[PDB]
């Protein structure tokens, strides 16, 4: 079906936030202090200083009686503005006035003509403070019975909208539904209470139930009753008798202000039904009560940023600001990207977004590299026609897709699209350090296509080199086995098909050949080593703890394979390692494709080779520039990011054993990195891009310095790399969605499959959960009932991890009955163990933040109590009583 | 900063006490030009190398023009310095609301009088002072001050502050002496 | 909230009708703002 | 911009007799203060009028002057007071 | 309060605002403050031209340059200054 999830809610903690670039005022932080260590106010105007101007300027004056007034004056204060931006933090819910309470009396009499009321106040104050509840309790009533207030009446259906069952009436059903629906409301809406007060003296007497200072709007009760004389005076009685212990009062008891954030509160003691109560109180004393520690706002700014920058931020500790932060955090991470694919491509849109922000790359015409090689006809005309045939077009769309395919967690693992090669003459090598090349360019993406590269060489090797090729298979055939600690090598004695590529060869104990040394490997065919050692990335390993200290998500001890080097230690501005390895890279394949020339034809001529290798040195140089100088930063901001959470490599194409942990649910085992035959053309990869790009690239680092520019040289302005603006709100848009399609799941995971969930009661979840009619539900009433609640919870679409092919998909079927989280070594799903799962797991992950857990708490414990409108049996008679 | 008002500066000790007389001021000369300078311990010292003295004045309407000049810049371009002056008369006007702090008389004409010319100085103050907005970097910025009154100056302040920090006496806030709230009884003859 | 002096006002499953509320006042709602300044040590290009 | 006032009385009787202080010792007052009534600092001049002496400014002079007018304003000008009351019962409760 | 100390900028440029302002107020009003910048390229001429001498760069901004573009300044010679007449009243306020 679709394929893009934009889907969102407001009830996860995440915040909303907008920027401004605004430094001329203020006009952002508003409001009144409420104690002298109030911490969010306006702004308060300041002394009237004066100008105290004293320059340092190389002999300059006295001016001496002018200054020195009797006014206070200021410092020197030099003017650069150091770059000044604004963030602004909206949380999400707001006030109300009224109680609007849930439960609420009513009553109705007995009498049809009643005596008379008599009552008449005179000052206004008792009529304002109990002349309507001495209306509900009134004289001569019958039954004042407990009952739901509208809107919950309302939320009765009564009809089937979410159980598709044919049923005969009413039965259990309406009851379910409307269980469900008035949890998922009191789940939502947020509300804190704001009431108005009066100022009542002492008039109020002898009634000590009765505070000074009363809430405007009032209510009824029986406490507003006993004062006046009415209906029996044995009735006042009573209640008083029955009360004298308790302890009652009404209007405002206290006032204290918090110290988490100095605001003002009032506790009051209006009549409510307890829920209403409940949820007022905790909603808000949760508002007040969220700290986040300075440095971590701080650490997060920075992450998003240039490396090399001194960033400064308002200076208070422990501001109130909703936090981004969990305890479960990449535990929910990979339950969503295991089970809803599509958000890699969420990941990989946003990501491929702040790269092209930097237009690194604008594509010229005409690429030089067919330019020339054209117009000389003095070299073997294949070279042609082949490179001829090989340079496709391009659109830097495709550039800035294949450059941030660099980071994001593969999942699918690649195959190459185009593959030409010439069986017999020796031109096929150029084939091979296309290869090469692009393998020096993007280690990581060849991480997975060994599988394929491995046969593709092989082949070409086999038809251009035979004493070390077929020796090379005798001894180290084609796969390692580690069977306990040494290498066992397992051949393939057999040309029935040697050149497959679907072996999934880099999970479960087989290892592909050509790479691990075994020092033997050299010295027994060479130019395979001397490949193979060409190819291995042989970089660096960084930490990336610059995340790790922003409370982004990902596992301990993490790292990264930072492709490049950089240019400037000390000042120095070095000579760019990655060229040198580019270079004697080219120089020795052409030095083999020379040799090769010199086995077979010999009566054809040899200069184009050189030619060309001289033309391809001269035009890599200020492409790998613009690569070591500007994309280096790029990665490693982008290894920073929230996005990317699994490392691609640890560098050494030795044991790498791309990540294994998976999402069982009982039987059924979703992956994460799904091996077996299946892709996506958005990921299918070509190689001539390399070809392309060193062709007709113009990197807006050589014409920043005037290196390769048109007509003119240089312009002087700085390569530029995005703001920490504008990636904020994404990346928090992003967490949030995710954060809200789980909760659906686990609100939806709550009142089904009825074994998972047992948080402290176990009781009157099993009263719900009656009404499902049996201890198995079918898909398609699942599916319907995830459609019905998604629809209820926010906007938009997503969908249930379906899995791709080539050119059809198929929708797995979901059921995510307990699941759990484990690693599988060996397509085996192993069981739990302490210090090398990160020990977190440990159990099906809370997939549901703790607030909305005690606000659904509440709807039971209220909806499961004395308002189950449901008994049981009854007994037919006759009779005259 | 924090300009408290019922504190009155005190000297500190270690500070030569000068009083200052026409003898204290000559001349020196340094590249063939003849500038003012002090005699304070018989060395010559130049009005910016002024390093610890309290300047007693006390007429305060005979000095020519120079040691105006000279009690100025030292009491600027030097490090710790006092010019105190204990006969000068003026109306304090105290108050503390920061949009109405204009107070404009340049410490010249403060100087330079006829030892009775009785003028008006005004009198901030903050020692209340809230907290600052959750916004600001970091106050970077001078806010020296000048003139200090060296005497009780508070006699017709009733009540300072009124907040509460935390829900608590501020820890330097006043209330009214139980003086002016007492009500005795009147003395039928003539009222008193 | 709980009893006078019994559990919890959520164990008895009973409903109760008098219980004490929170409030808050006015304005509680004031968003905030915090705002950040910029300077970068080590340009990306450089030297004469 | 300070914390609003929160005092709604209902009986007229509040108000009549505690707003306008209530209103003066607000919250987040800063200092209250004495100073004479007008009047007083209209007796203030400020130049000379009754000491025919040149001087440079004011000096001593004025306040002088000044006391002499008030003091004679005070010799004069025999004034009995008359005022009116209420009916006040028990409403003002607690405050003895 | 800083009393000996000399700040020694190992490089120009990379410094936000704190210290630039925290620096030109510490050469005001410090006792023996020195900021010692040996790394910066300037270009001098000298002159004795008192009606023609500029004051091209105020110190404000030789904190603020990018550590590899030579300023150019104007330095200013007096040492023959003559002994003016017997009759001038010695200055009262020096040049710094």
């Amino acid at each position: 079906g679709g394929s893009s999830i934009t889907y969102t809610s407001d009830t996860t903690g995440n915040p909303r936030i907008t920027n401004a670039r605004t430094n001329n005022d203020e006009t952002h932080a508003t409001g009144p202090i409420e104690d002298l260590n109030s911490t969010s106010h306006g702004r308060e105007p300041e002394i009237e200083s004066f100008a105290d101007r004293a320059e340092l300027a190389m002999m300059i004056q006295g001016m001496t009686v002018g200054a020195l007034t009797v006014q206070p004056m200021r410092s020197i204060r030099s003017t650069f503005a150091n770059l000044a931006n604004v963030l602004i933090f909206h949380d999400v819910f707001t006030t109300e006035d009224k109680p609007s309470a849930f439960i609420e009396y009513h009553s109705d009499e007995m009498i049809v003509n009643m005596p008379k009321q008599t009552y008449n106040p005179i000052d206004n104050l008792a009529k304002i403070l109990y002349l309507p509840s001495l209306e509900k309790f009134k004289y001569g009533t019958g039954i004042v019975q407990l009952n739901y207030s509208p809107h919950i009446s309302k939320l009765y259906q009564n009809t089937n909208n979410i159980i598709n069952t044919i049923t005969d009436g009413i039965t259990y059903a309406n009851r379910t539904e409307f269980f469900i629906r008035v949890m998922v409301l009191m789940m939502m809406d947020r509300k804190i209470l704001t009431m108005e007060f009066y100022d009542v003296d002492t008039s109020a007497i002898s009634n000590t139930a009765i505070l000074p200072t009363i809430p405007t709007t009032t209510g009824v009760s029986p406490l507003l009753r006993i004062d006046t004389r009415t209906e029996p005076i044995w009735y006042n009685d009573a209640i008083k008798t029955l009360i004298t212990n308790l302890t009652i009062q009404y209007g405002k008891i206290k006032t204290v202000l918090d110290a988490n954030a100095v605001k003002r509160y009032s506790v009051v003691g209006y009549p409510i039904d307890q829920y209403r109560a409940y949820l007022y109180n905790h909603n808000l004393l949760e508002y007040l009560g969220k700290k986040v520690k300075r440095e971590d706002i701080m650490s997060l700014i920075k992450a998003l940023s240039y490396e090399f920058d001194l960033i400064t931020i308002s200076d208070l500790e422990y501001q109130n600001i909703p936090k981004w932060f969990s305890d479960n955090d990449l535990s929910r991470f990979i339950f969503s990207i295991c089970m809803f694919p599509d958000i890699v491509r969420q990941f990989h849109a946003l990501n491929i977004d702040y790269f092209s922000q930097a237009n690194v790359f604008t594509v010229k015409s005409e690429n030089a590299i067919v330019k020339m090689l054209n117009s000389n006809q003095n070299m073997e005309p294949t070279i042609i026609n082949w490179f001829l045939f090989r340079i496709c077009a391009i659109d830097k769309t495709v550039i800035d897709d294949y450059f941030s395919l660099e980071m994001t967690p593969i999942i699918m693992r690649p195959k190459l699209y185009d593959f030409d090669m010439k069986r017999g003459e020796p031109v096929s090598l150029l084939y091979i350090l296309e290869l090469i090349l692009f393998s020096i360019m993007f280690p990581n993406v060849t991480q997975h296509m060994l599988g394929q590269i491995q046969a593709r060489i092989l082949y070409i090797s086999m038809y251009a080199f035979r004493q070390e090729y077929l020796k090379f298979i005798t001894k180290f055939g084609f796969y390692y086995k580690i069977v306990n600690g040494r290498k066992e090598y397992i051949q393939v004695t057999n040309q029935n098909e040697r050149m497959t590529e679907n072996n999934d060869v880099l999970t479960g104990n087989l290892y592909p050949s050509l790479f691990t040394d075994d020092p033997t490997l050299s010295a027994i065919a060479p130019t395979l080593a001397k490949i193979a050692r060409l190819m291995k990335p042989t970089t660096s390993l960084t930490p990336d703890d610059r995340a790790i200290a922003a409370k982004f998500p990902r596992f301990k001890d993490s790292a990264h394979l930072n492709p490049y080097s950089s240019l400037n230690i000390g000042g120095r501005t070095q000579h760019s390692v990655t060229y040198t390895r580019m270079y004697d890279a080219i120089e020795e394949m052409f030095n083999l494709i020379l040799r090769a020339f010199a086995s077979s034809f010999a009566q054809r001529p040899r200069a184009g080779v050189t030619q060309l290798k001289s033309l391809l040195t001269q035009l890599a140089d200020p492409l790998c520039l613009a690569l070591d100088g500007h994309v280096y930063h790029l990665y490693n901001v982008m290894a920073n990011m929230m996005q990317n959470f699994i490392p691609n490599t640890d560098g050494q194409f030795h044991s790498f054993r791309a990540c294994s942990y998976a999402v069982k649910d009982g039987g059924n085992i979703y992956r994460v990195v799904q091996n077996g035959d299946e892709l996506n053309e958005s990921l299918l990869i070509d190689t001539a891009i390399v070809w392309g790009l060193l062709g007709n690239t113009d990197s807006s680092y050589g014409n920043a310095i005037g290196a390769t520019g048109t007509a003119n040289v240089p312009t002087k302005v700085q390569p530029v790399i995005p703001t920490p603006d504008n990636f904020i709100t994404p990346t928090i848009h992003l967490k949030t969605s995710i954060d809200a399609i789980c909760s659906v799941e686990g609100i939806l995971l709550l009142i089904l499959s009825r074994q998972t969930t047992i948080p402290g009661y176990e009781d009157e979840l099993n009263k719900l959960r009656t009404g499902i009619s049996q201890p198995k539900v079918t898909e398609r009433q699942y599916r319907r009932a995830r459609e019905s609640i998604k629809n209820m919870l926010g906007s938009g679409d997503y969908n249930v991890a379906p899995l791709h092919f080539l050119l059809h998909t198929e929708h797995r079927s979901t059921k995510l009955s307990k699941p759990l989280i484990r690693r599988v070594l060996d397509n085996v799903v192993q069981p739990y163990v302490a210090n090398l799962d990160p020990a977190e797991f440990e159990n099906t992950p809370q997939l549901i933040e703790n607030s909305n857990m005690t606000r659904l708490q509440i709807a039971l414990k209220m909806l499961t109590g004395d308002m189950d409108d449901i008994v049981k049996g009854l007994i037919l008679h006759k009779r005259a009583c | 900063a924090k300009f408290d008002v019922y504190e009155t500066l005190t000297i500190p000790t270690d500070v030569k006490t000068i009083v200052l007389t026409m003898q204290h001021i000559s001349t020196q000369t340094q590249n063939n030009m003849v500038y003012y300078v002090f005699l304070i311990d018989g060395v010559k010292i130049l009005a910016e190398d002024i390093k610890n003295v309290n300047f007693q004045i006390d007429i305060t309407g005979i000095w020519p023009e120079y040691v105006i000049t000279l009690l100025l810049r030292a009491i600027n371009n030097g490090f710790n310095t006092y010019v105190s002056m204990p006969n000068i008369l003026y109306k304090p006007t105290i108050t503390a609301d920061v949009r109405q702090f204009m107070n404009t008389t340049k410490a010249e004409t403060l100087l330079i009088s006829n030892k009775s010319i009785v003028h008006e100085i005004m009198f901030f103050d903050n020692a209340l002072q809230p907290k600052m907005s959750s916004d600001t970097l970091a106050l970077s910025e001078a806010v020296y001050r000048t003139i200090w009154n060296s005497s009780i100056i508070t006699q017709r302040i009733s009540a300072r502050g009124l907040m509460n920090l935390e829900d608590a006496r501020p820890p330097e806030a006043k209330i009214s002496h139980q003086s002016e709230l007492d009500m005795g009884k009147i003395d039928e003859t003539s009222g008193e | 909230p709980i009893y006078t002096s019994g559990l919890q006002k959520m164990q008895s499953s009973k409903v109760s009708m008098a219980n004490v509320v929170l409030s808050a006042g006015s304005d509680v709602i004031r968003q905030a703002a915090i705002k950040y300044n910029v300077v970068r040590t080590q340009e990306i290009i450089l030297f004469e």
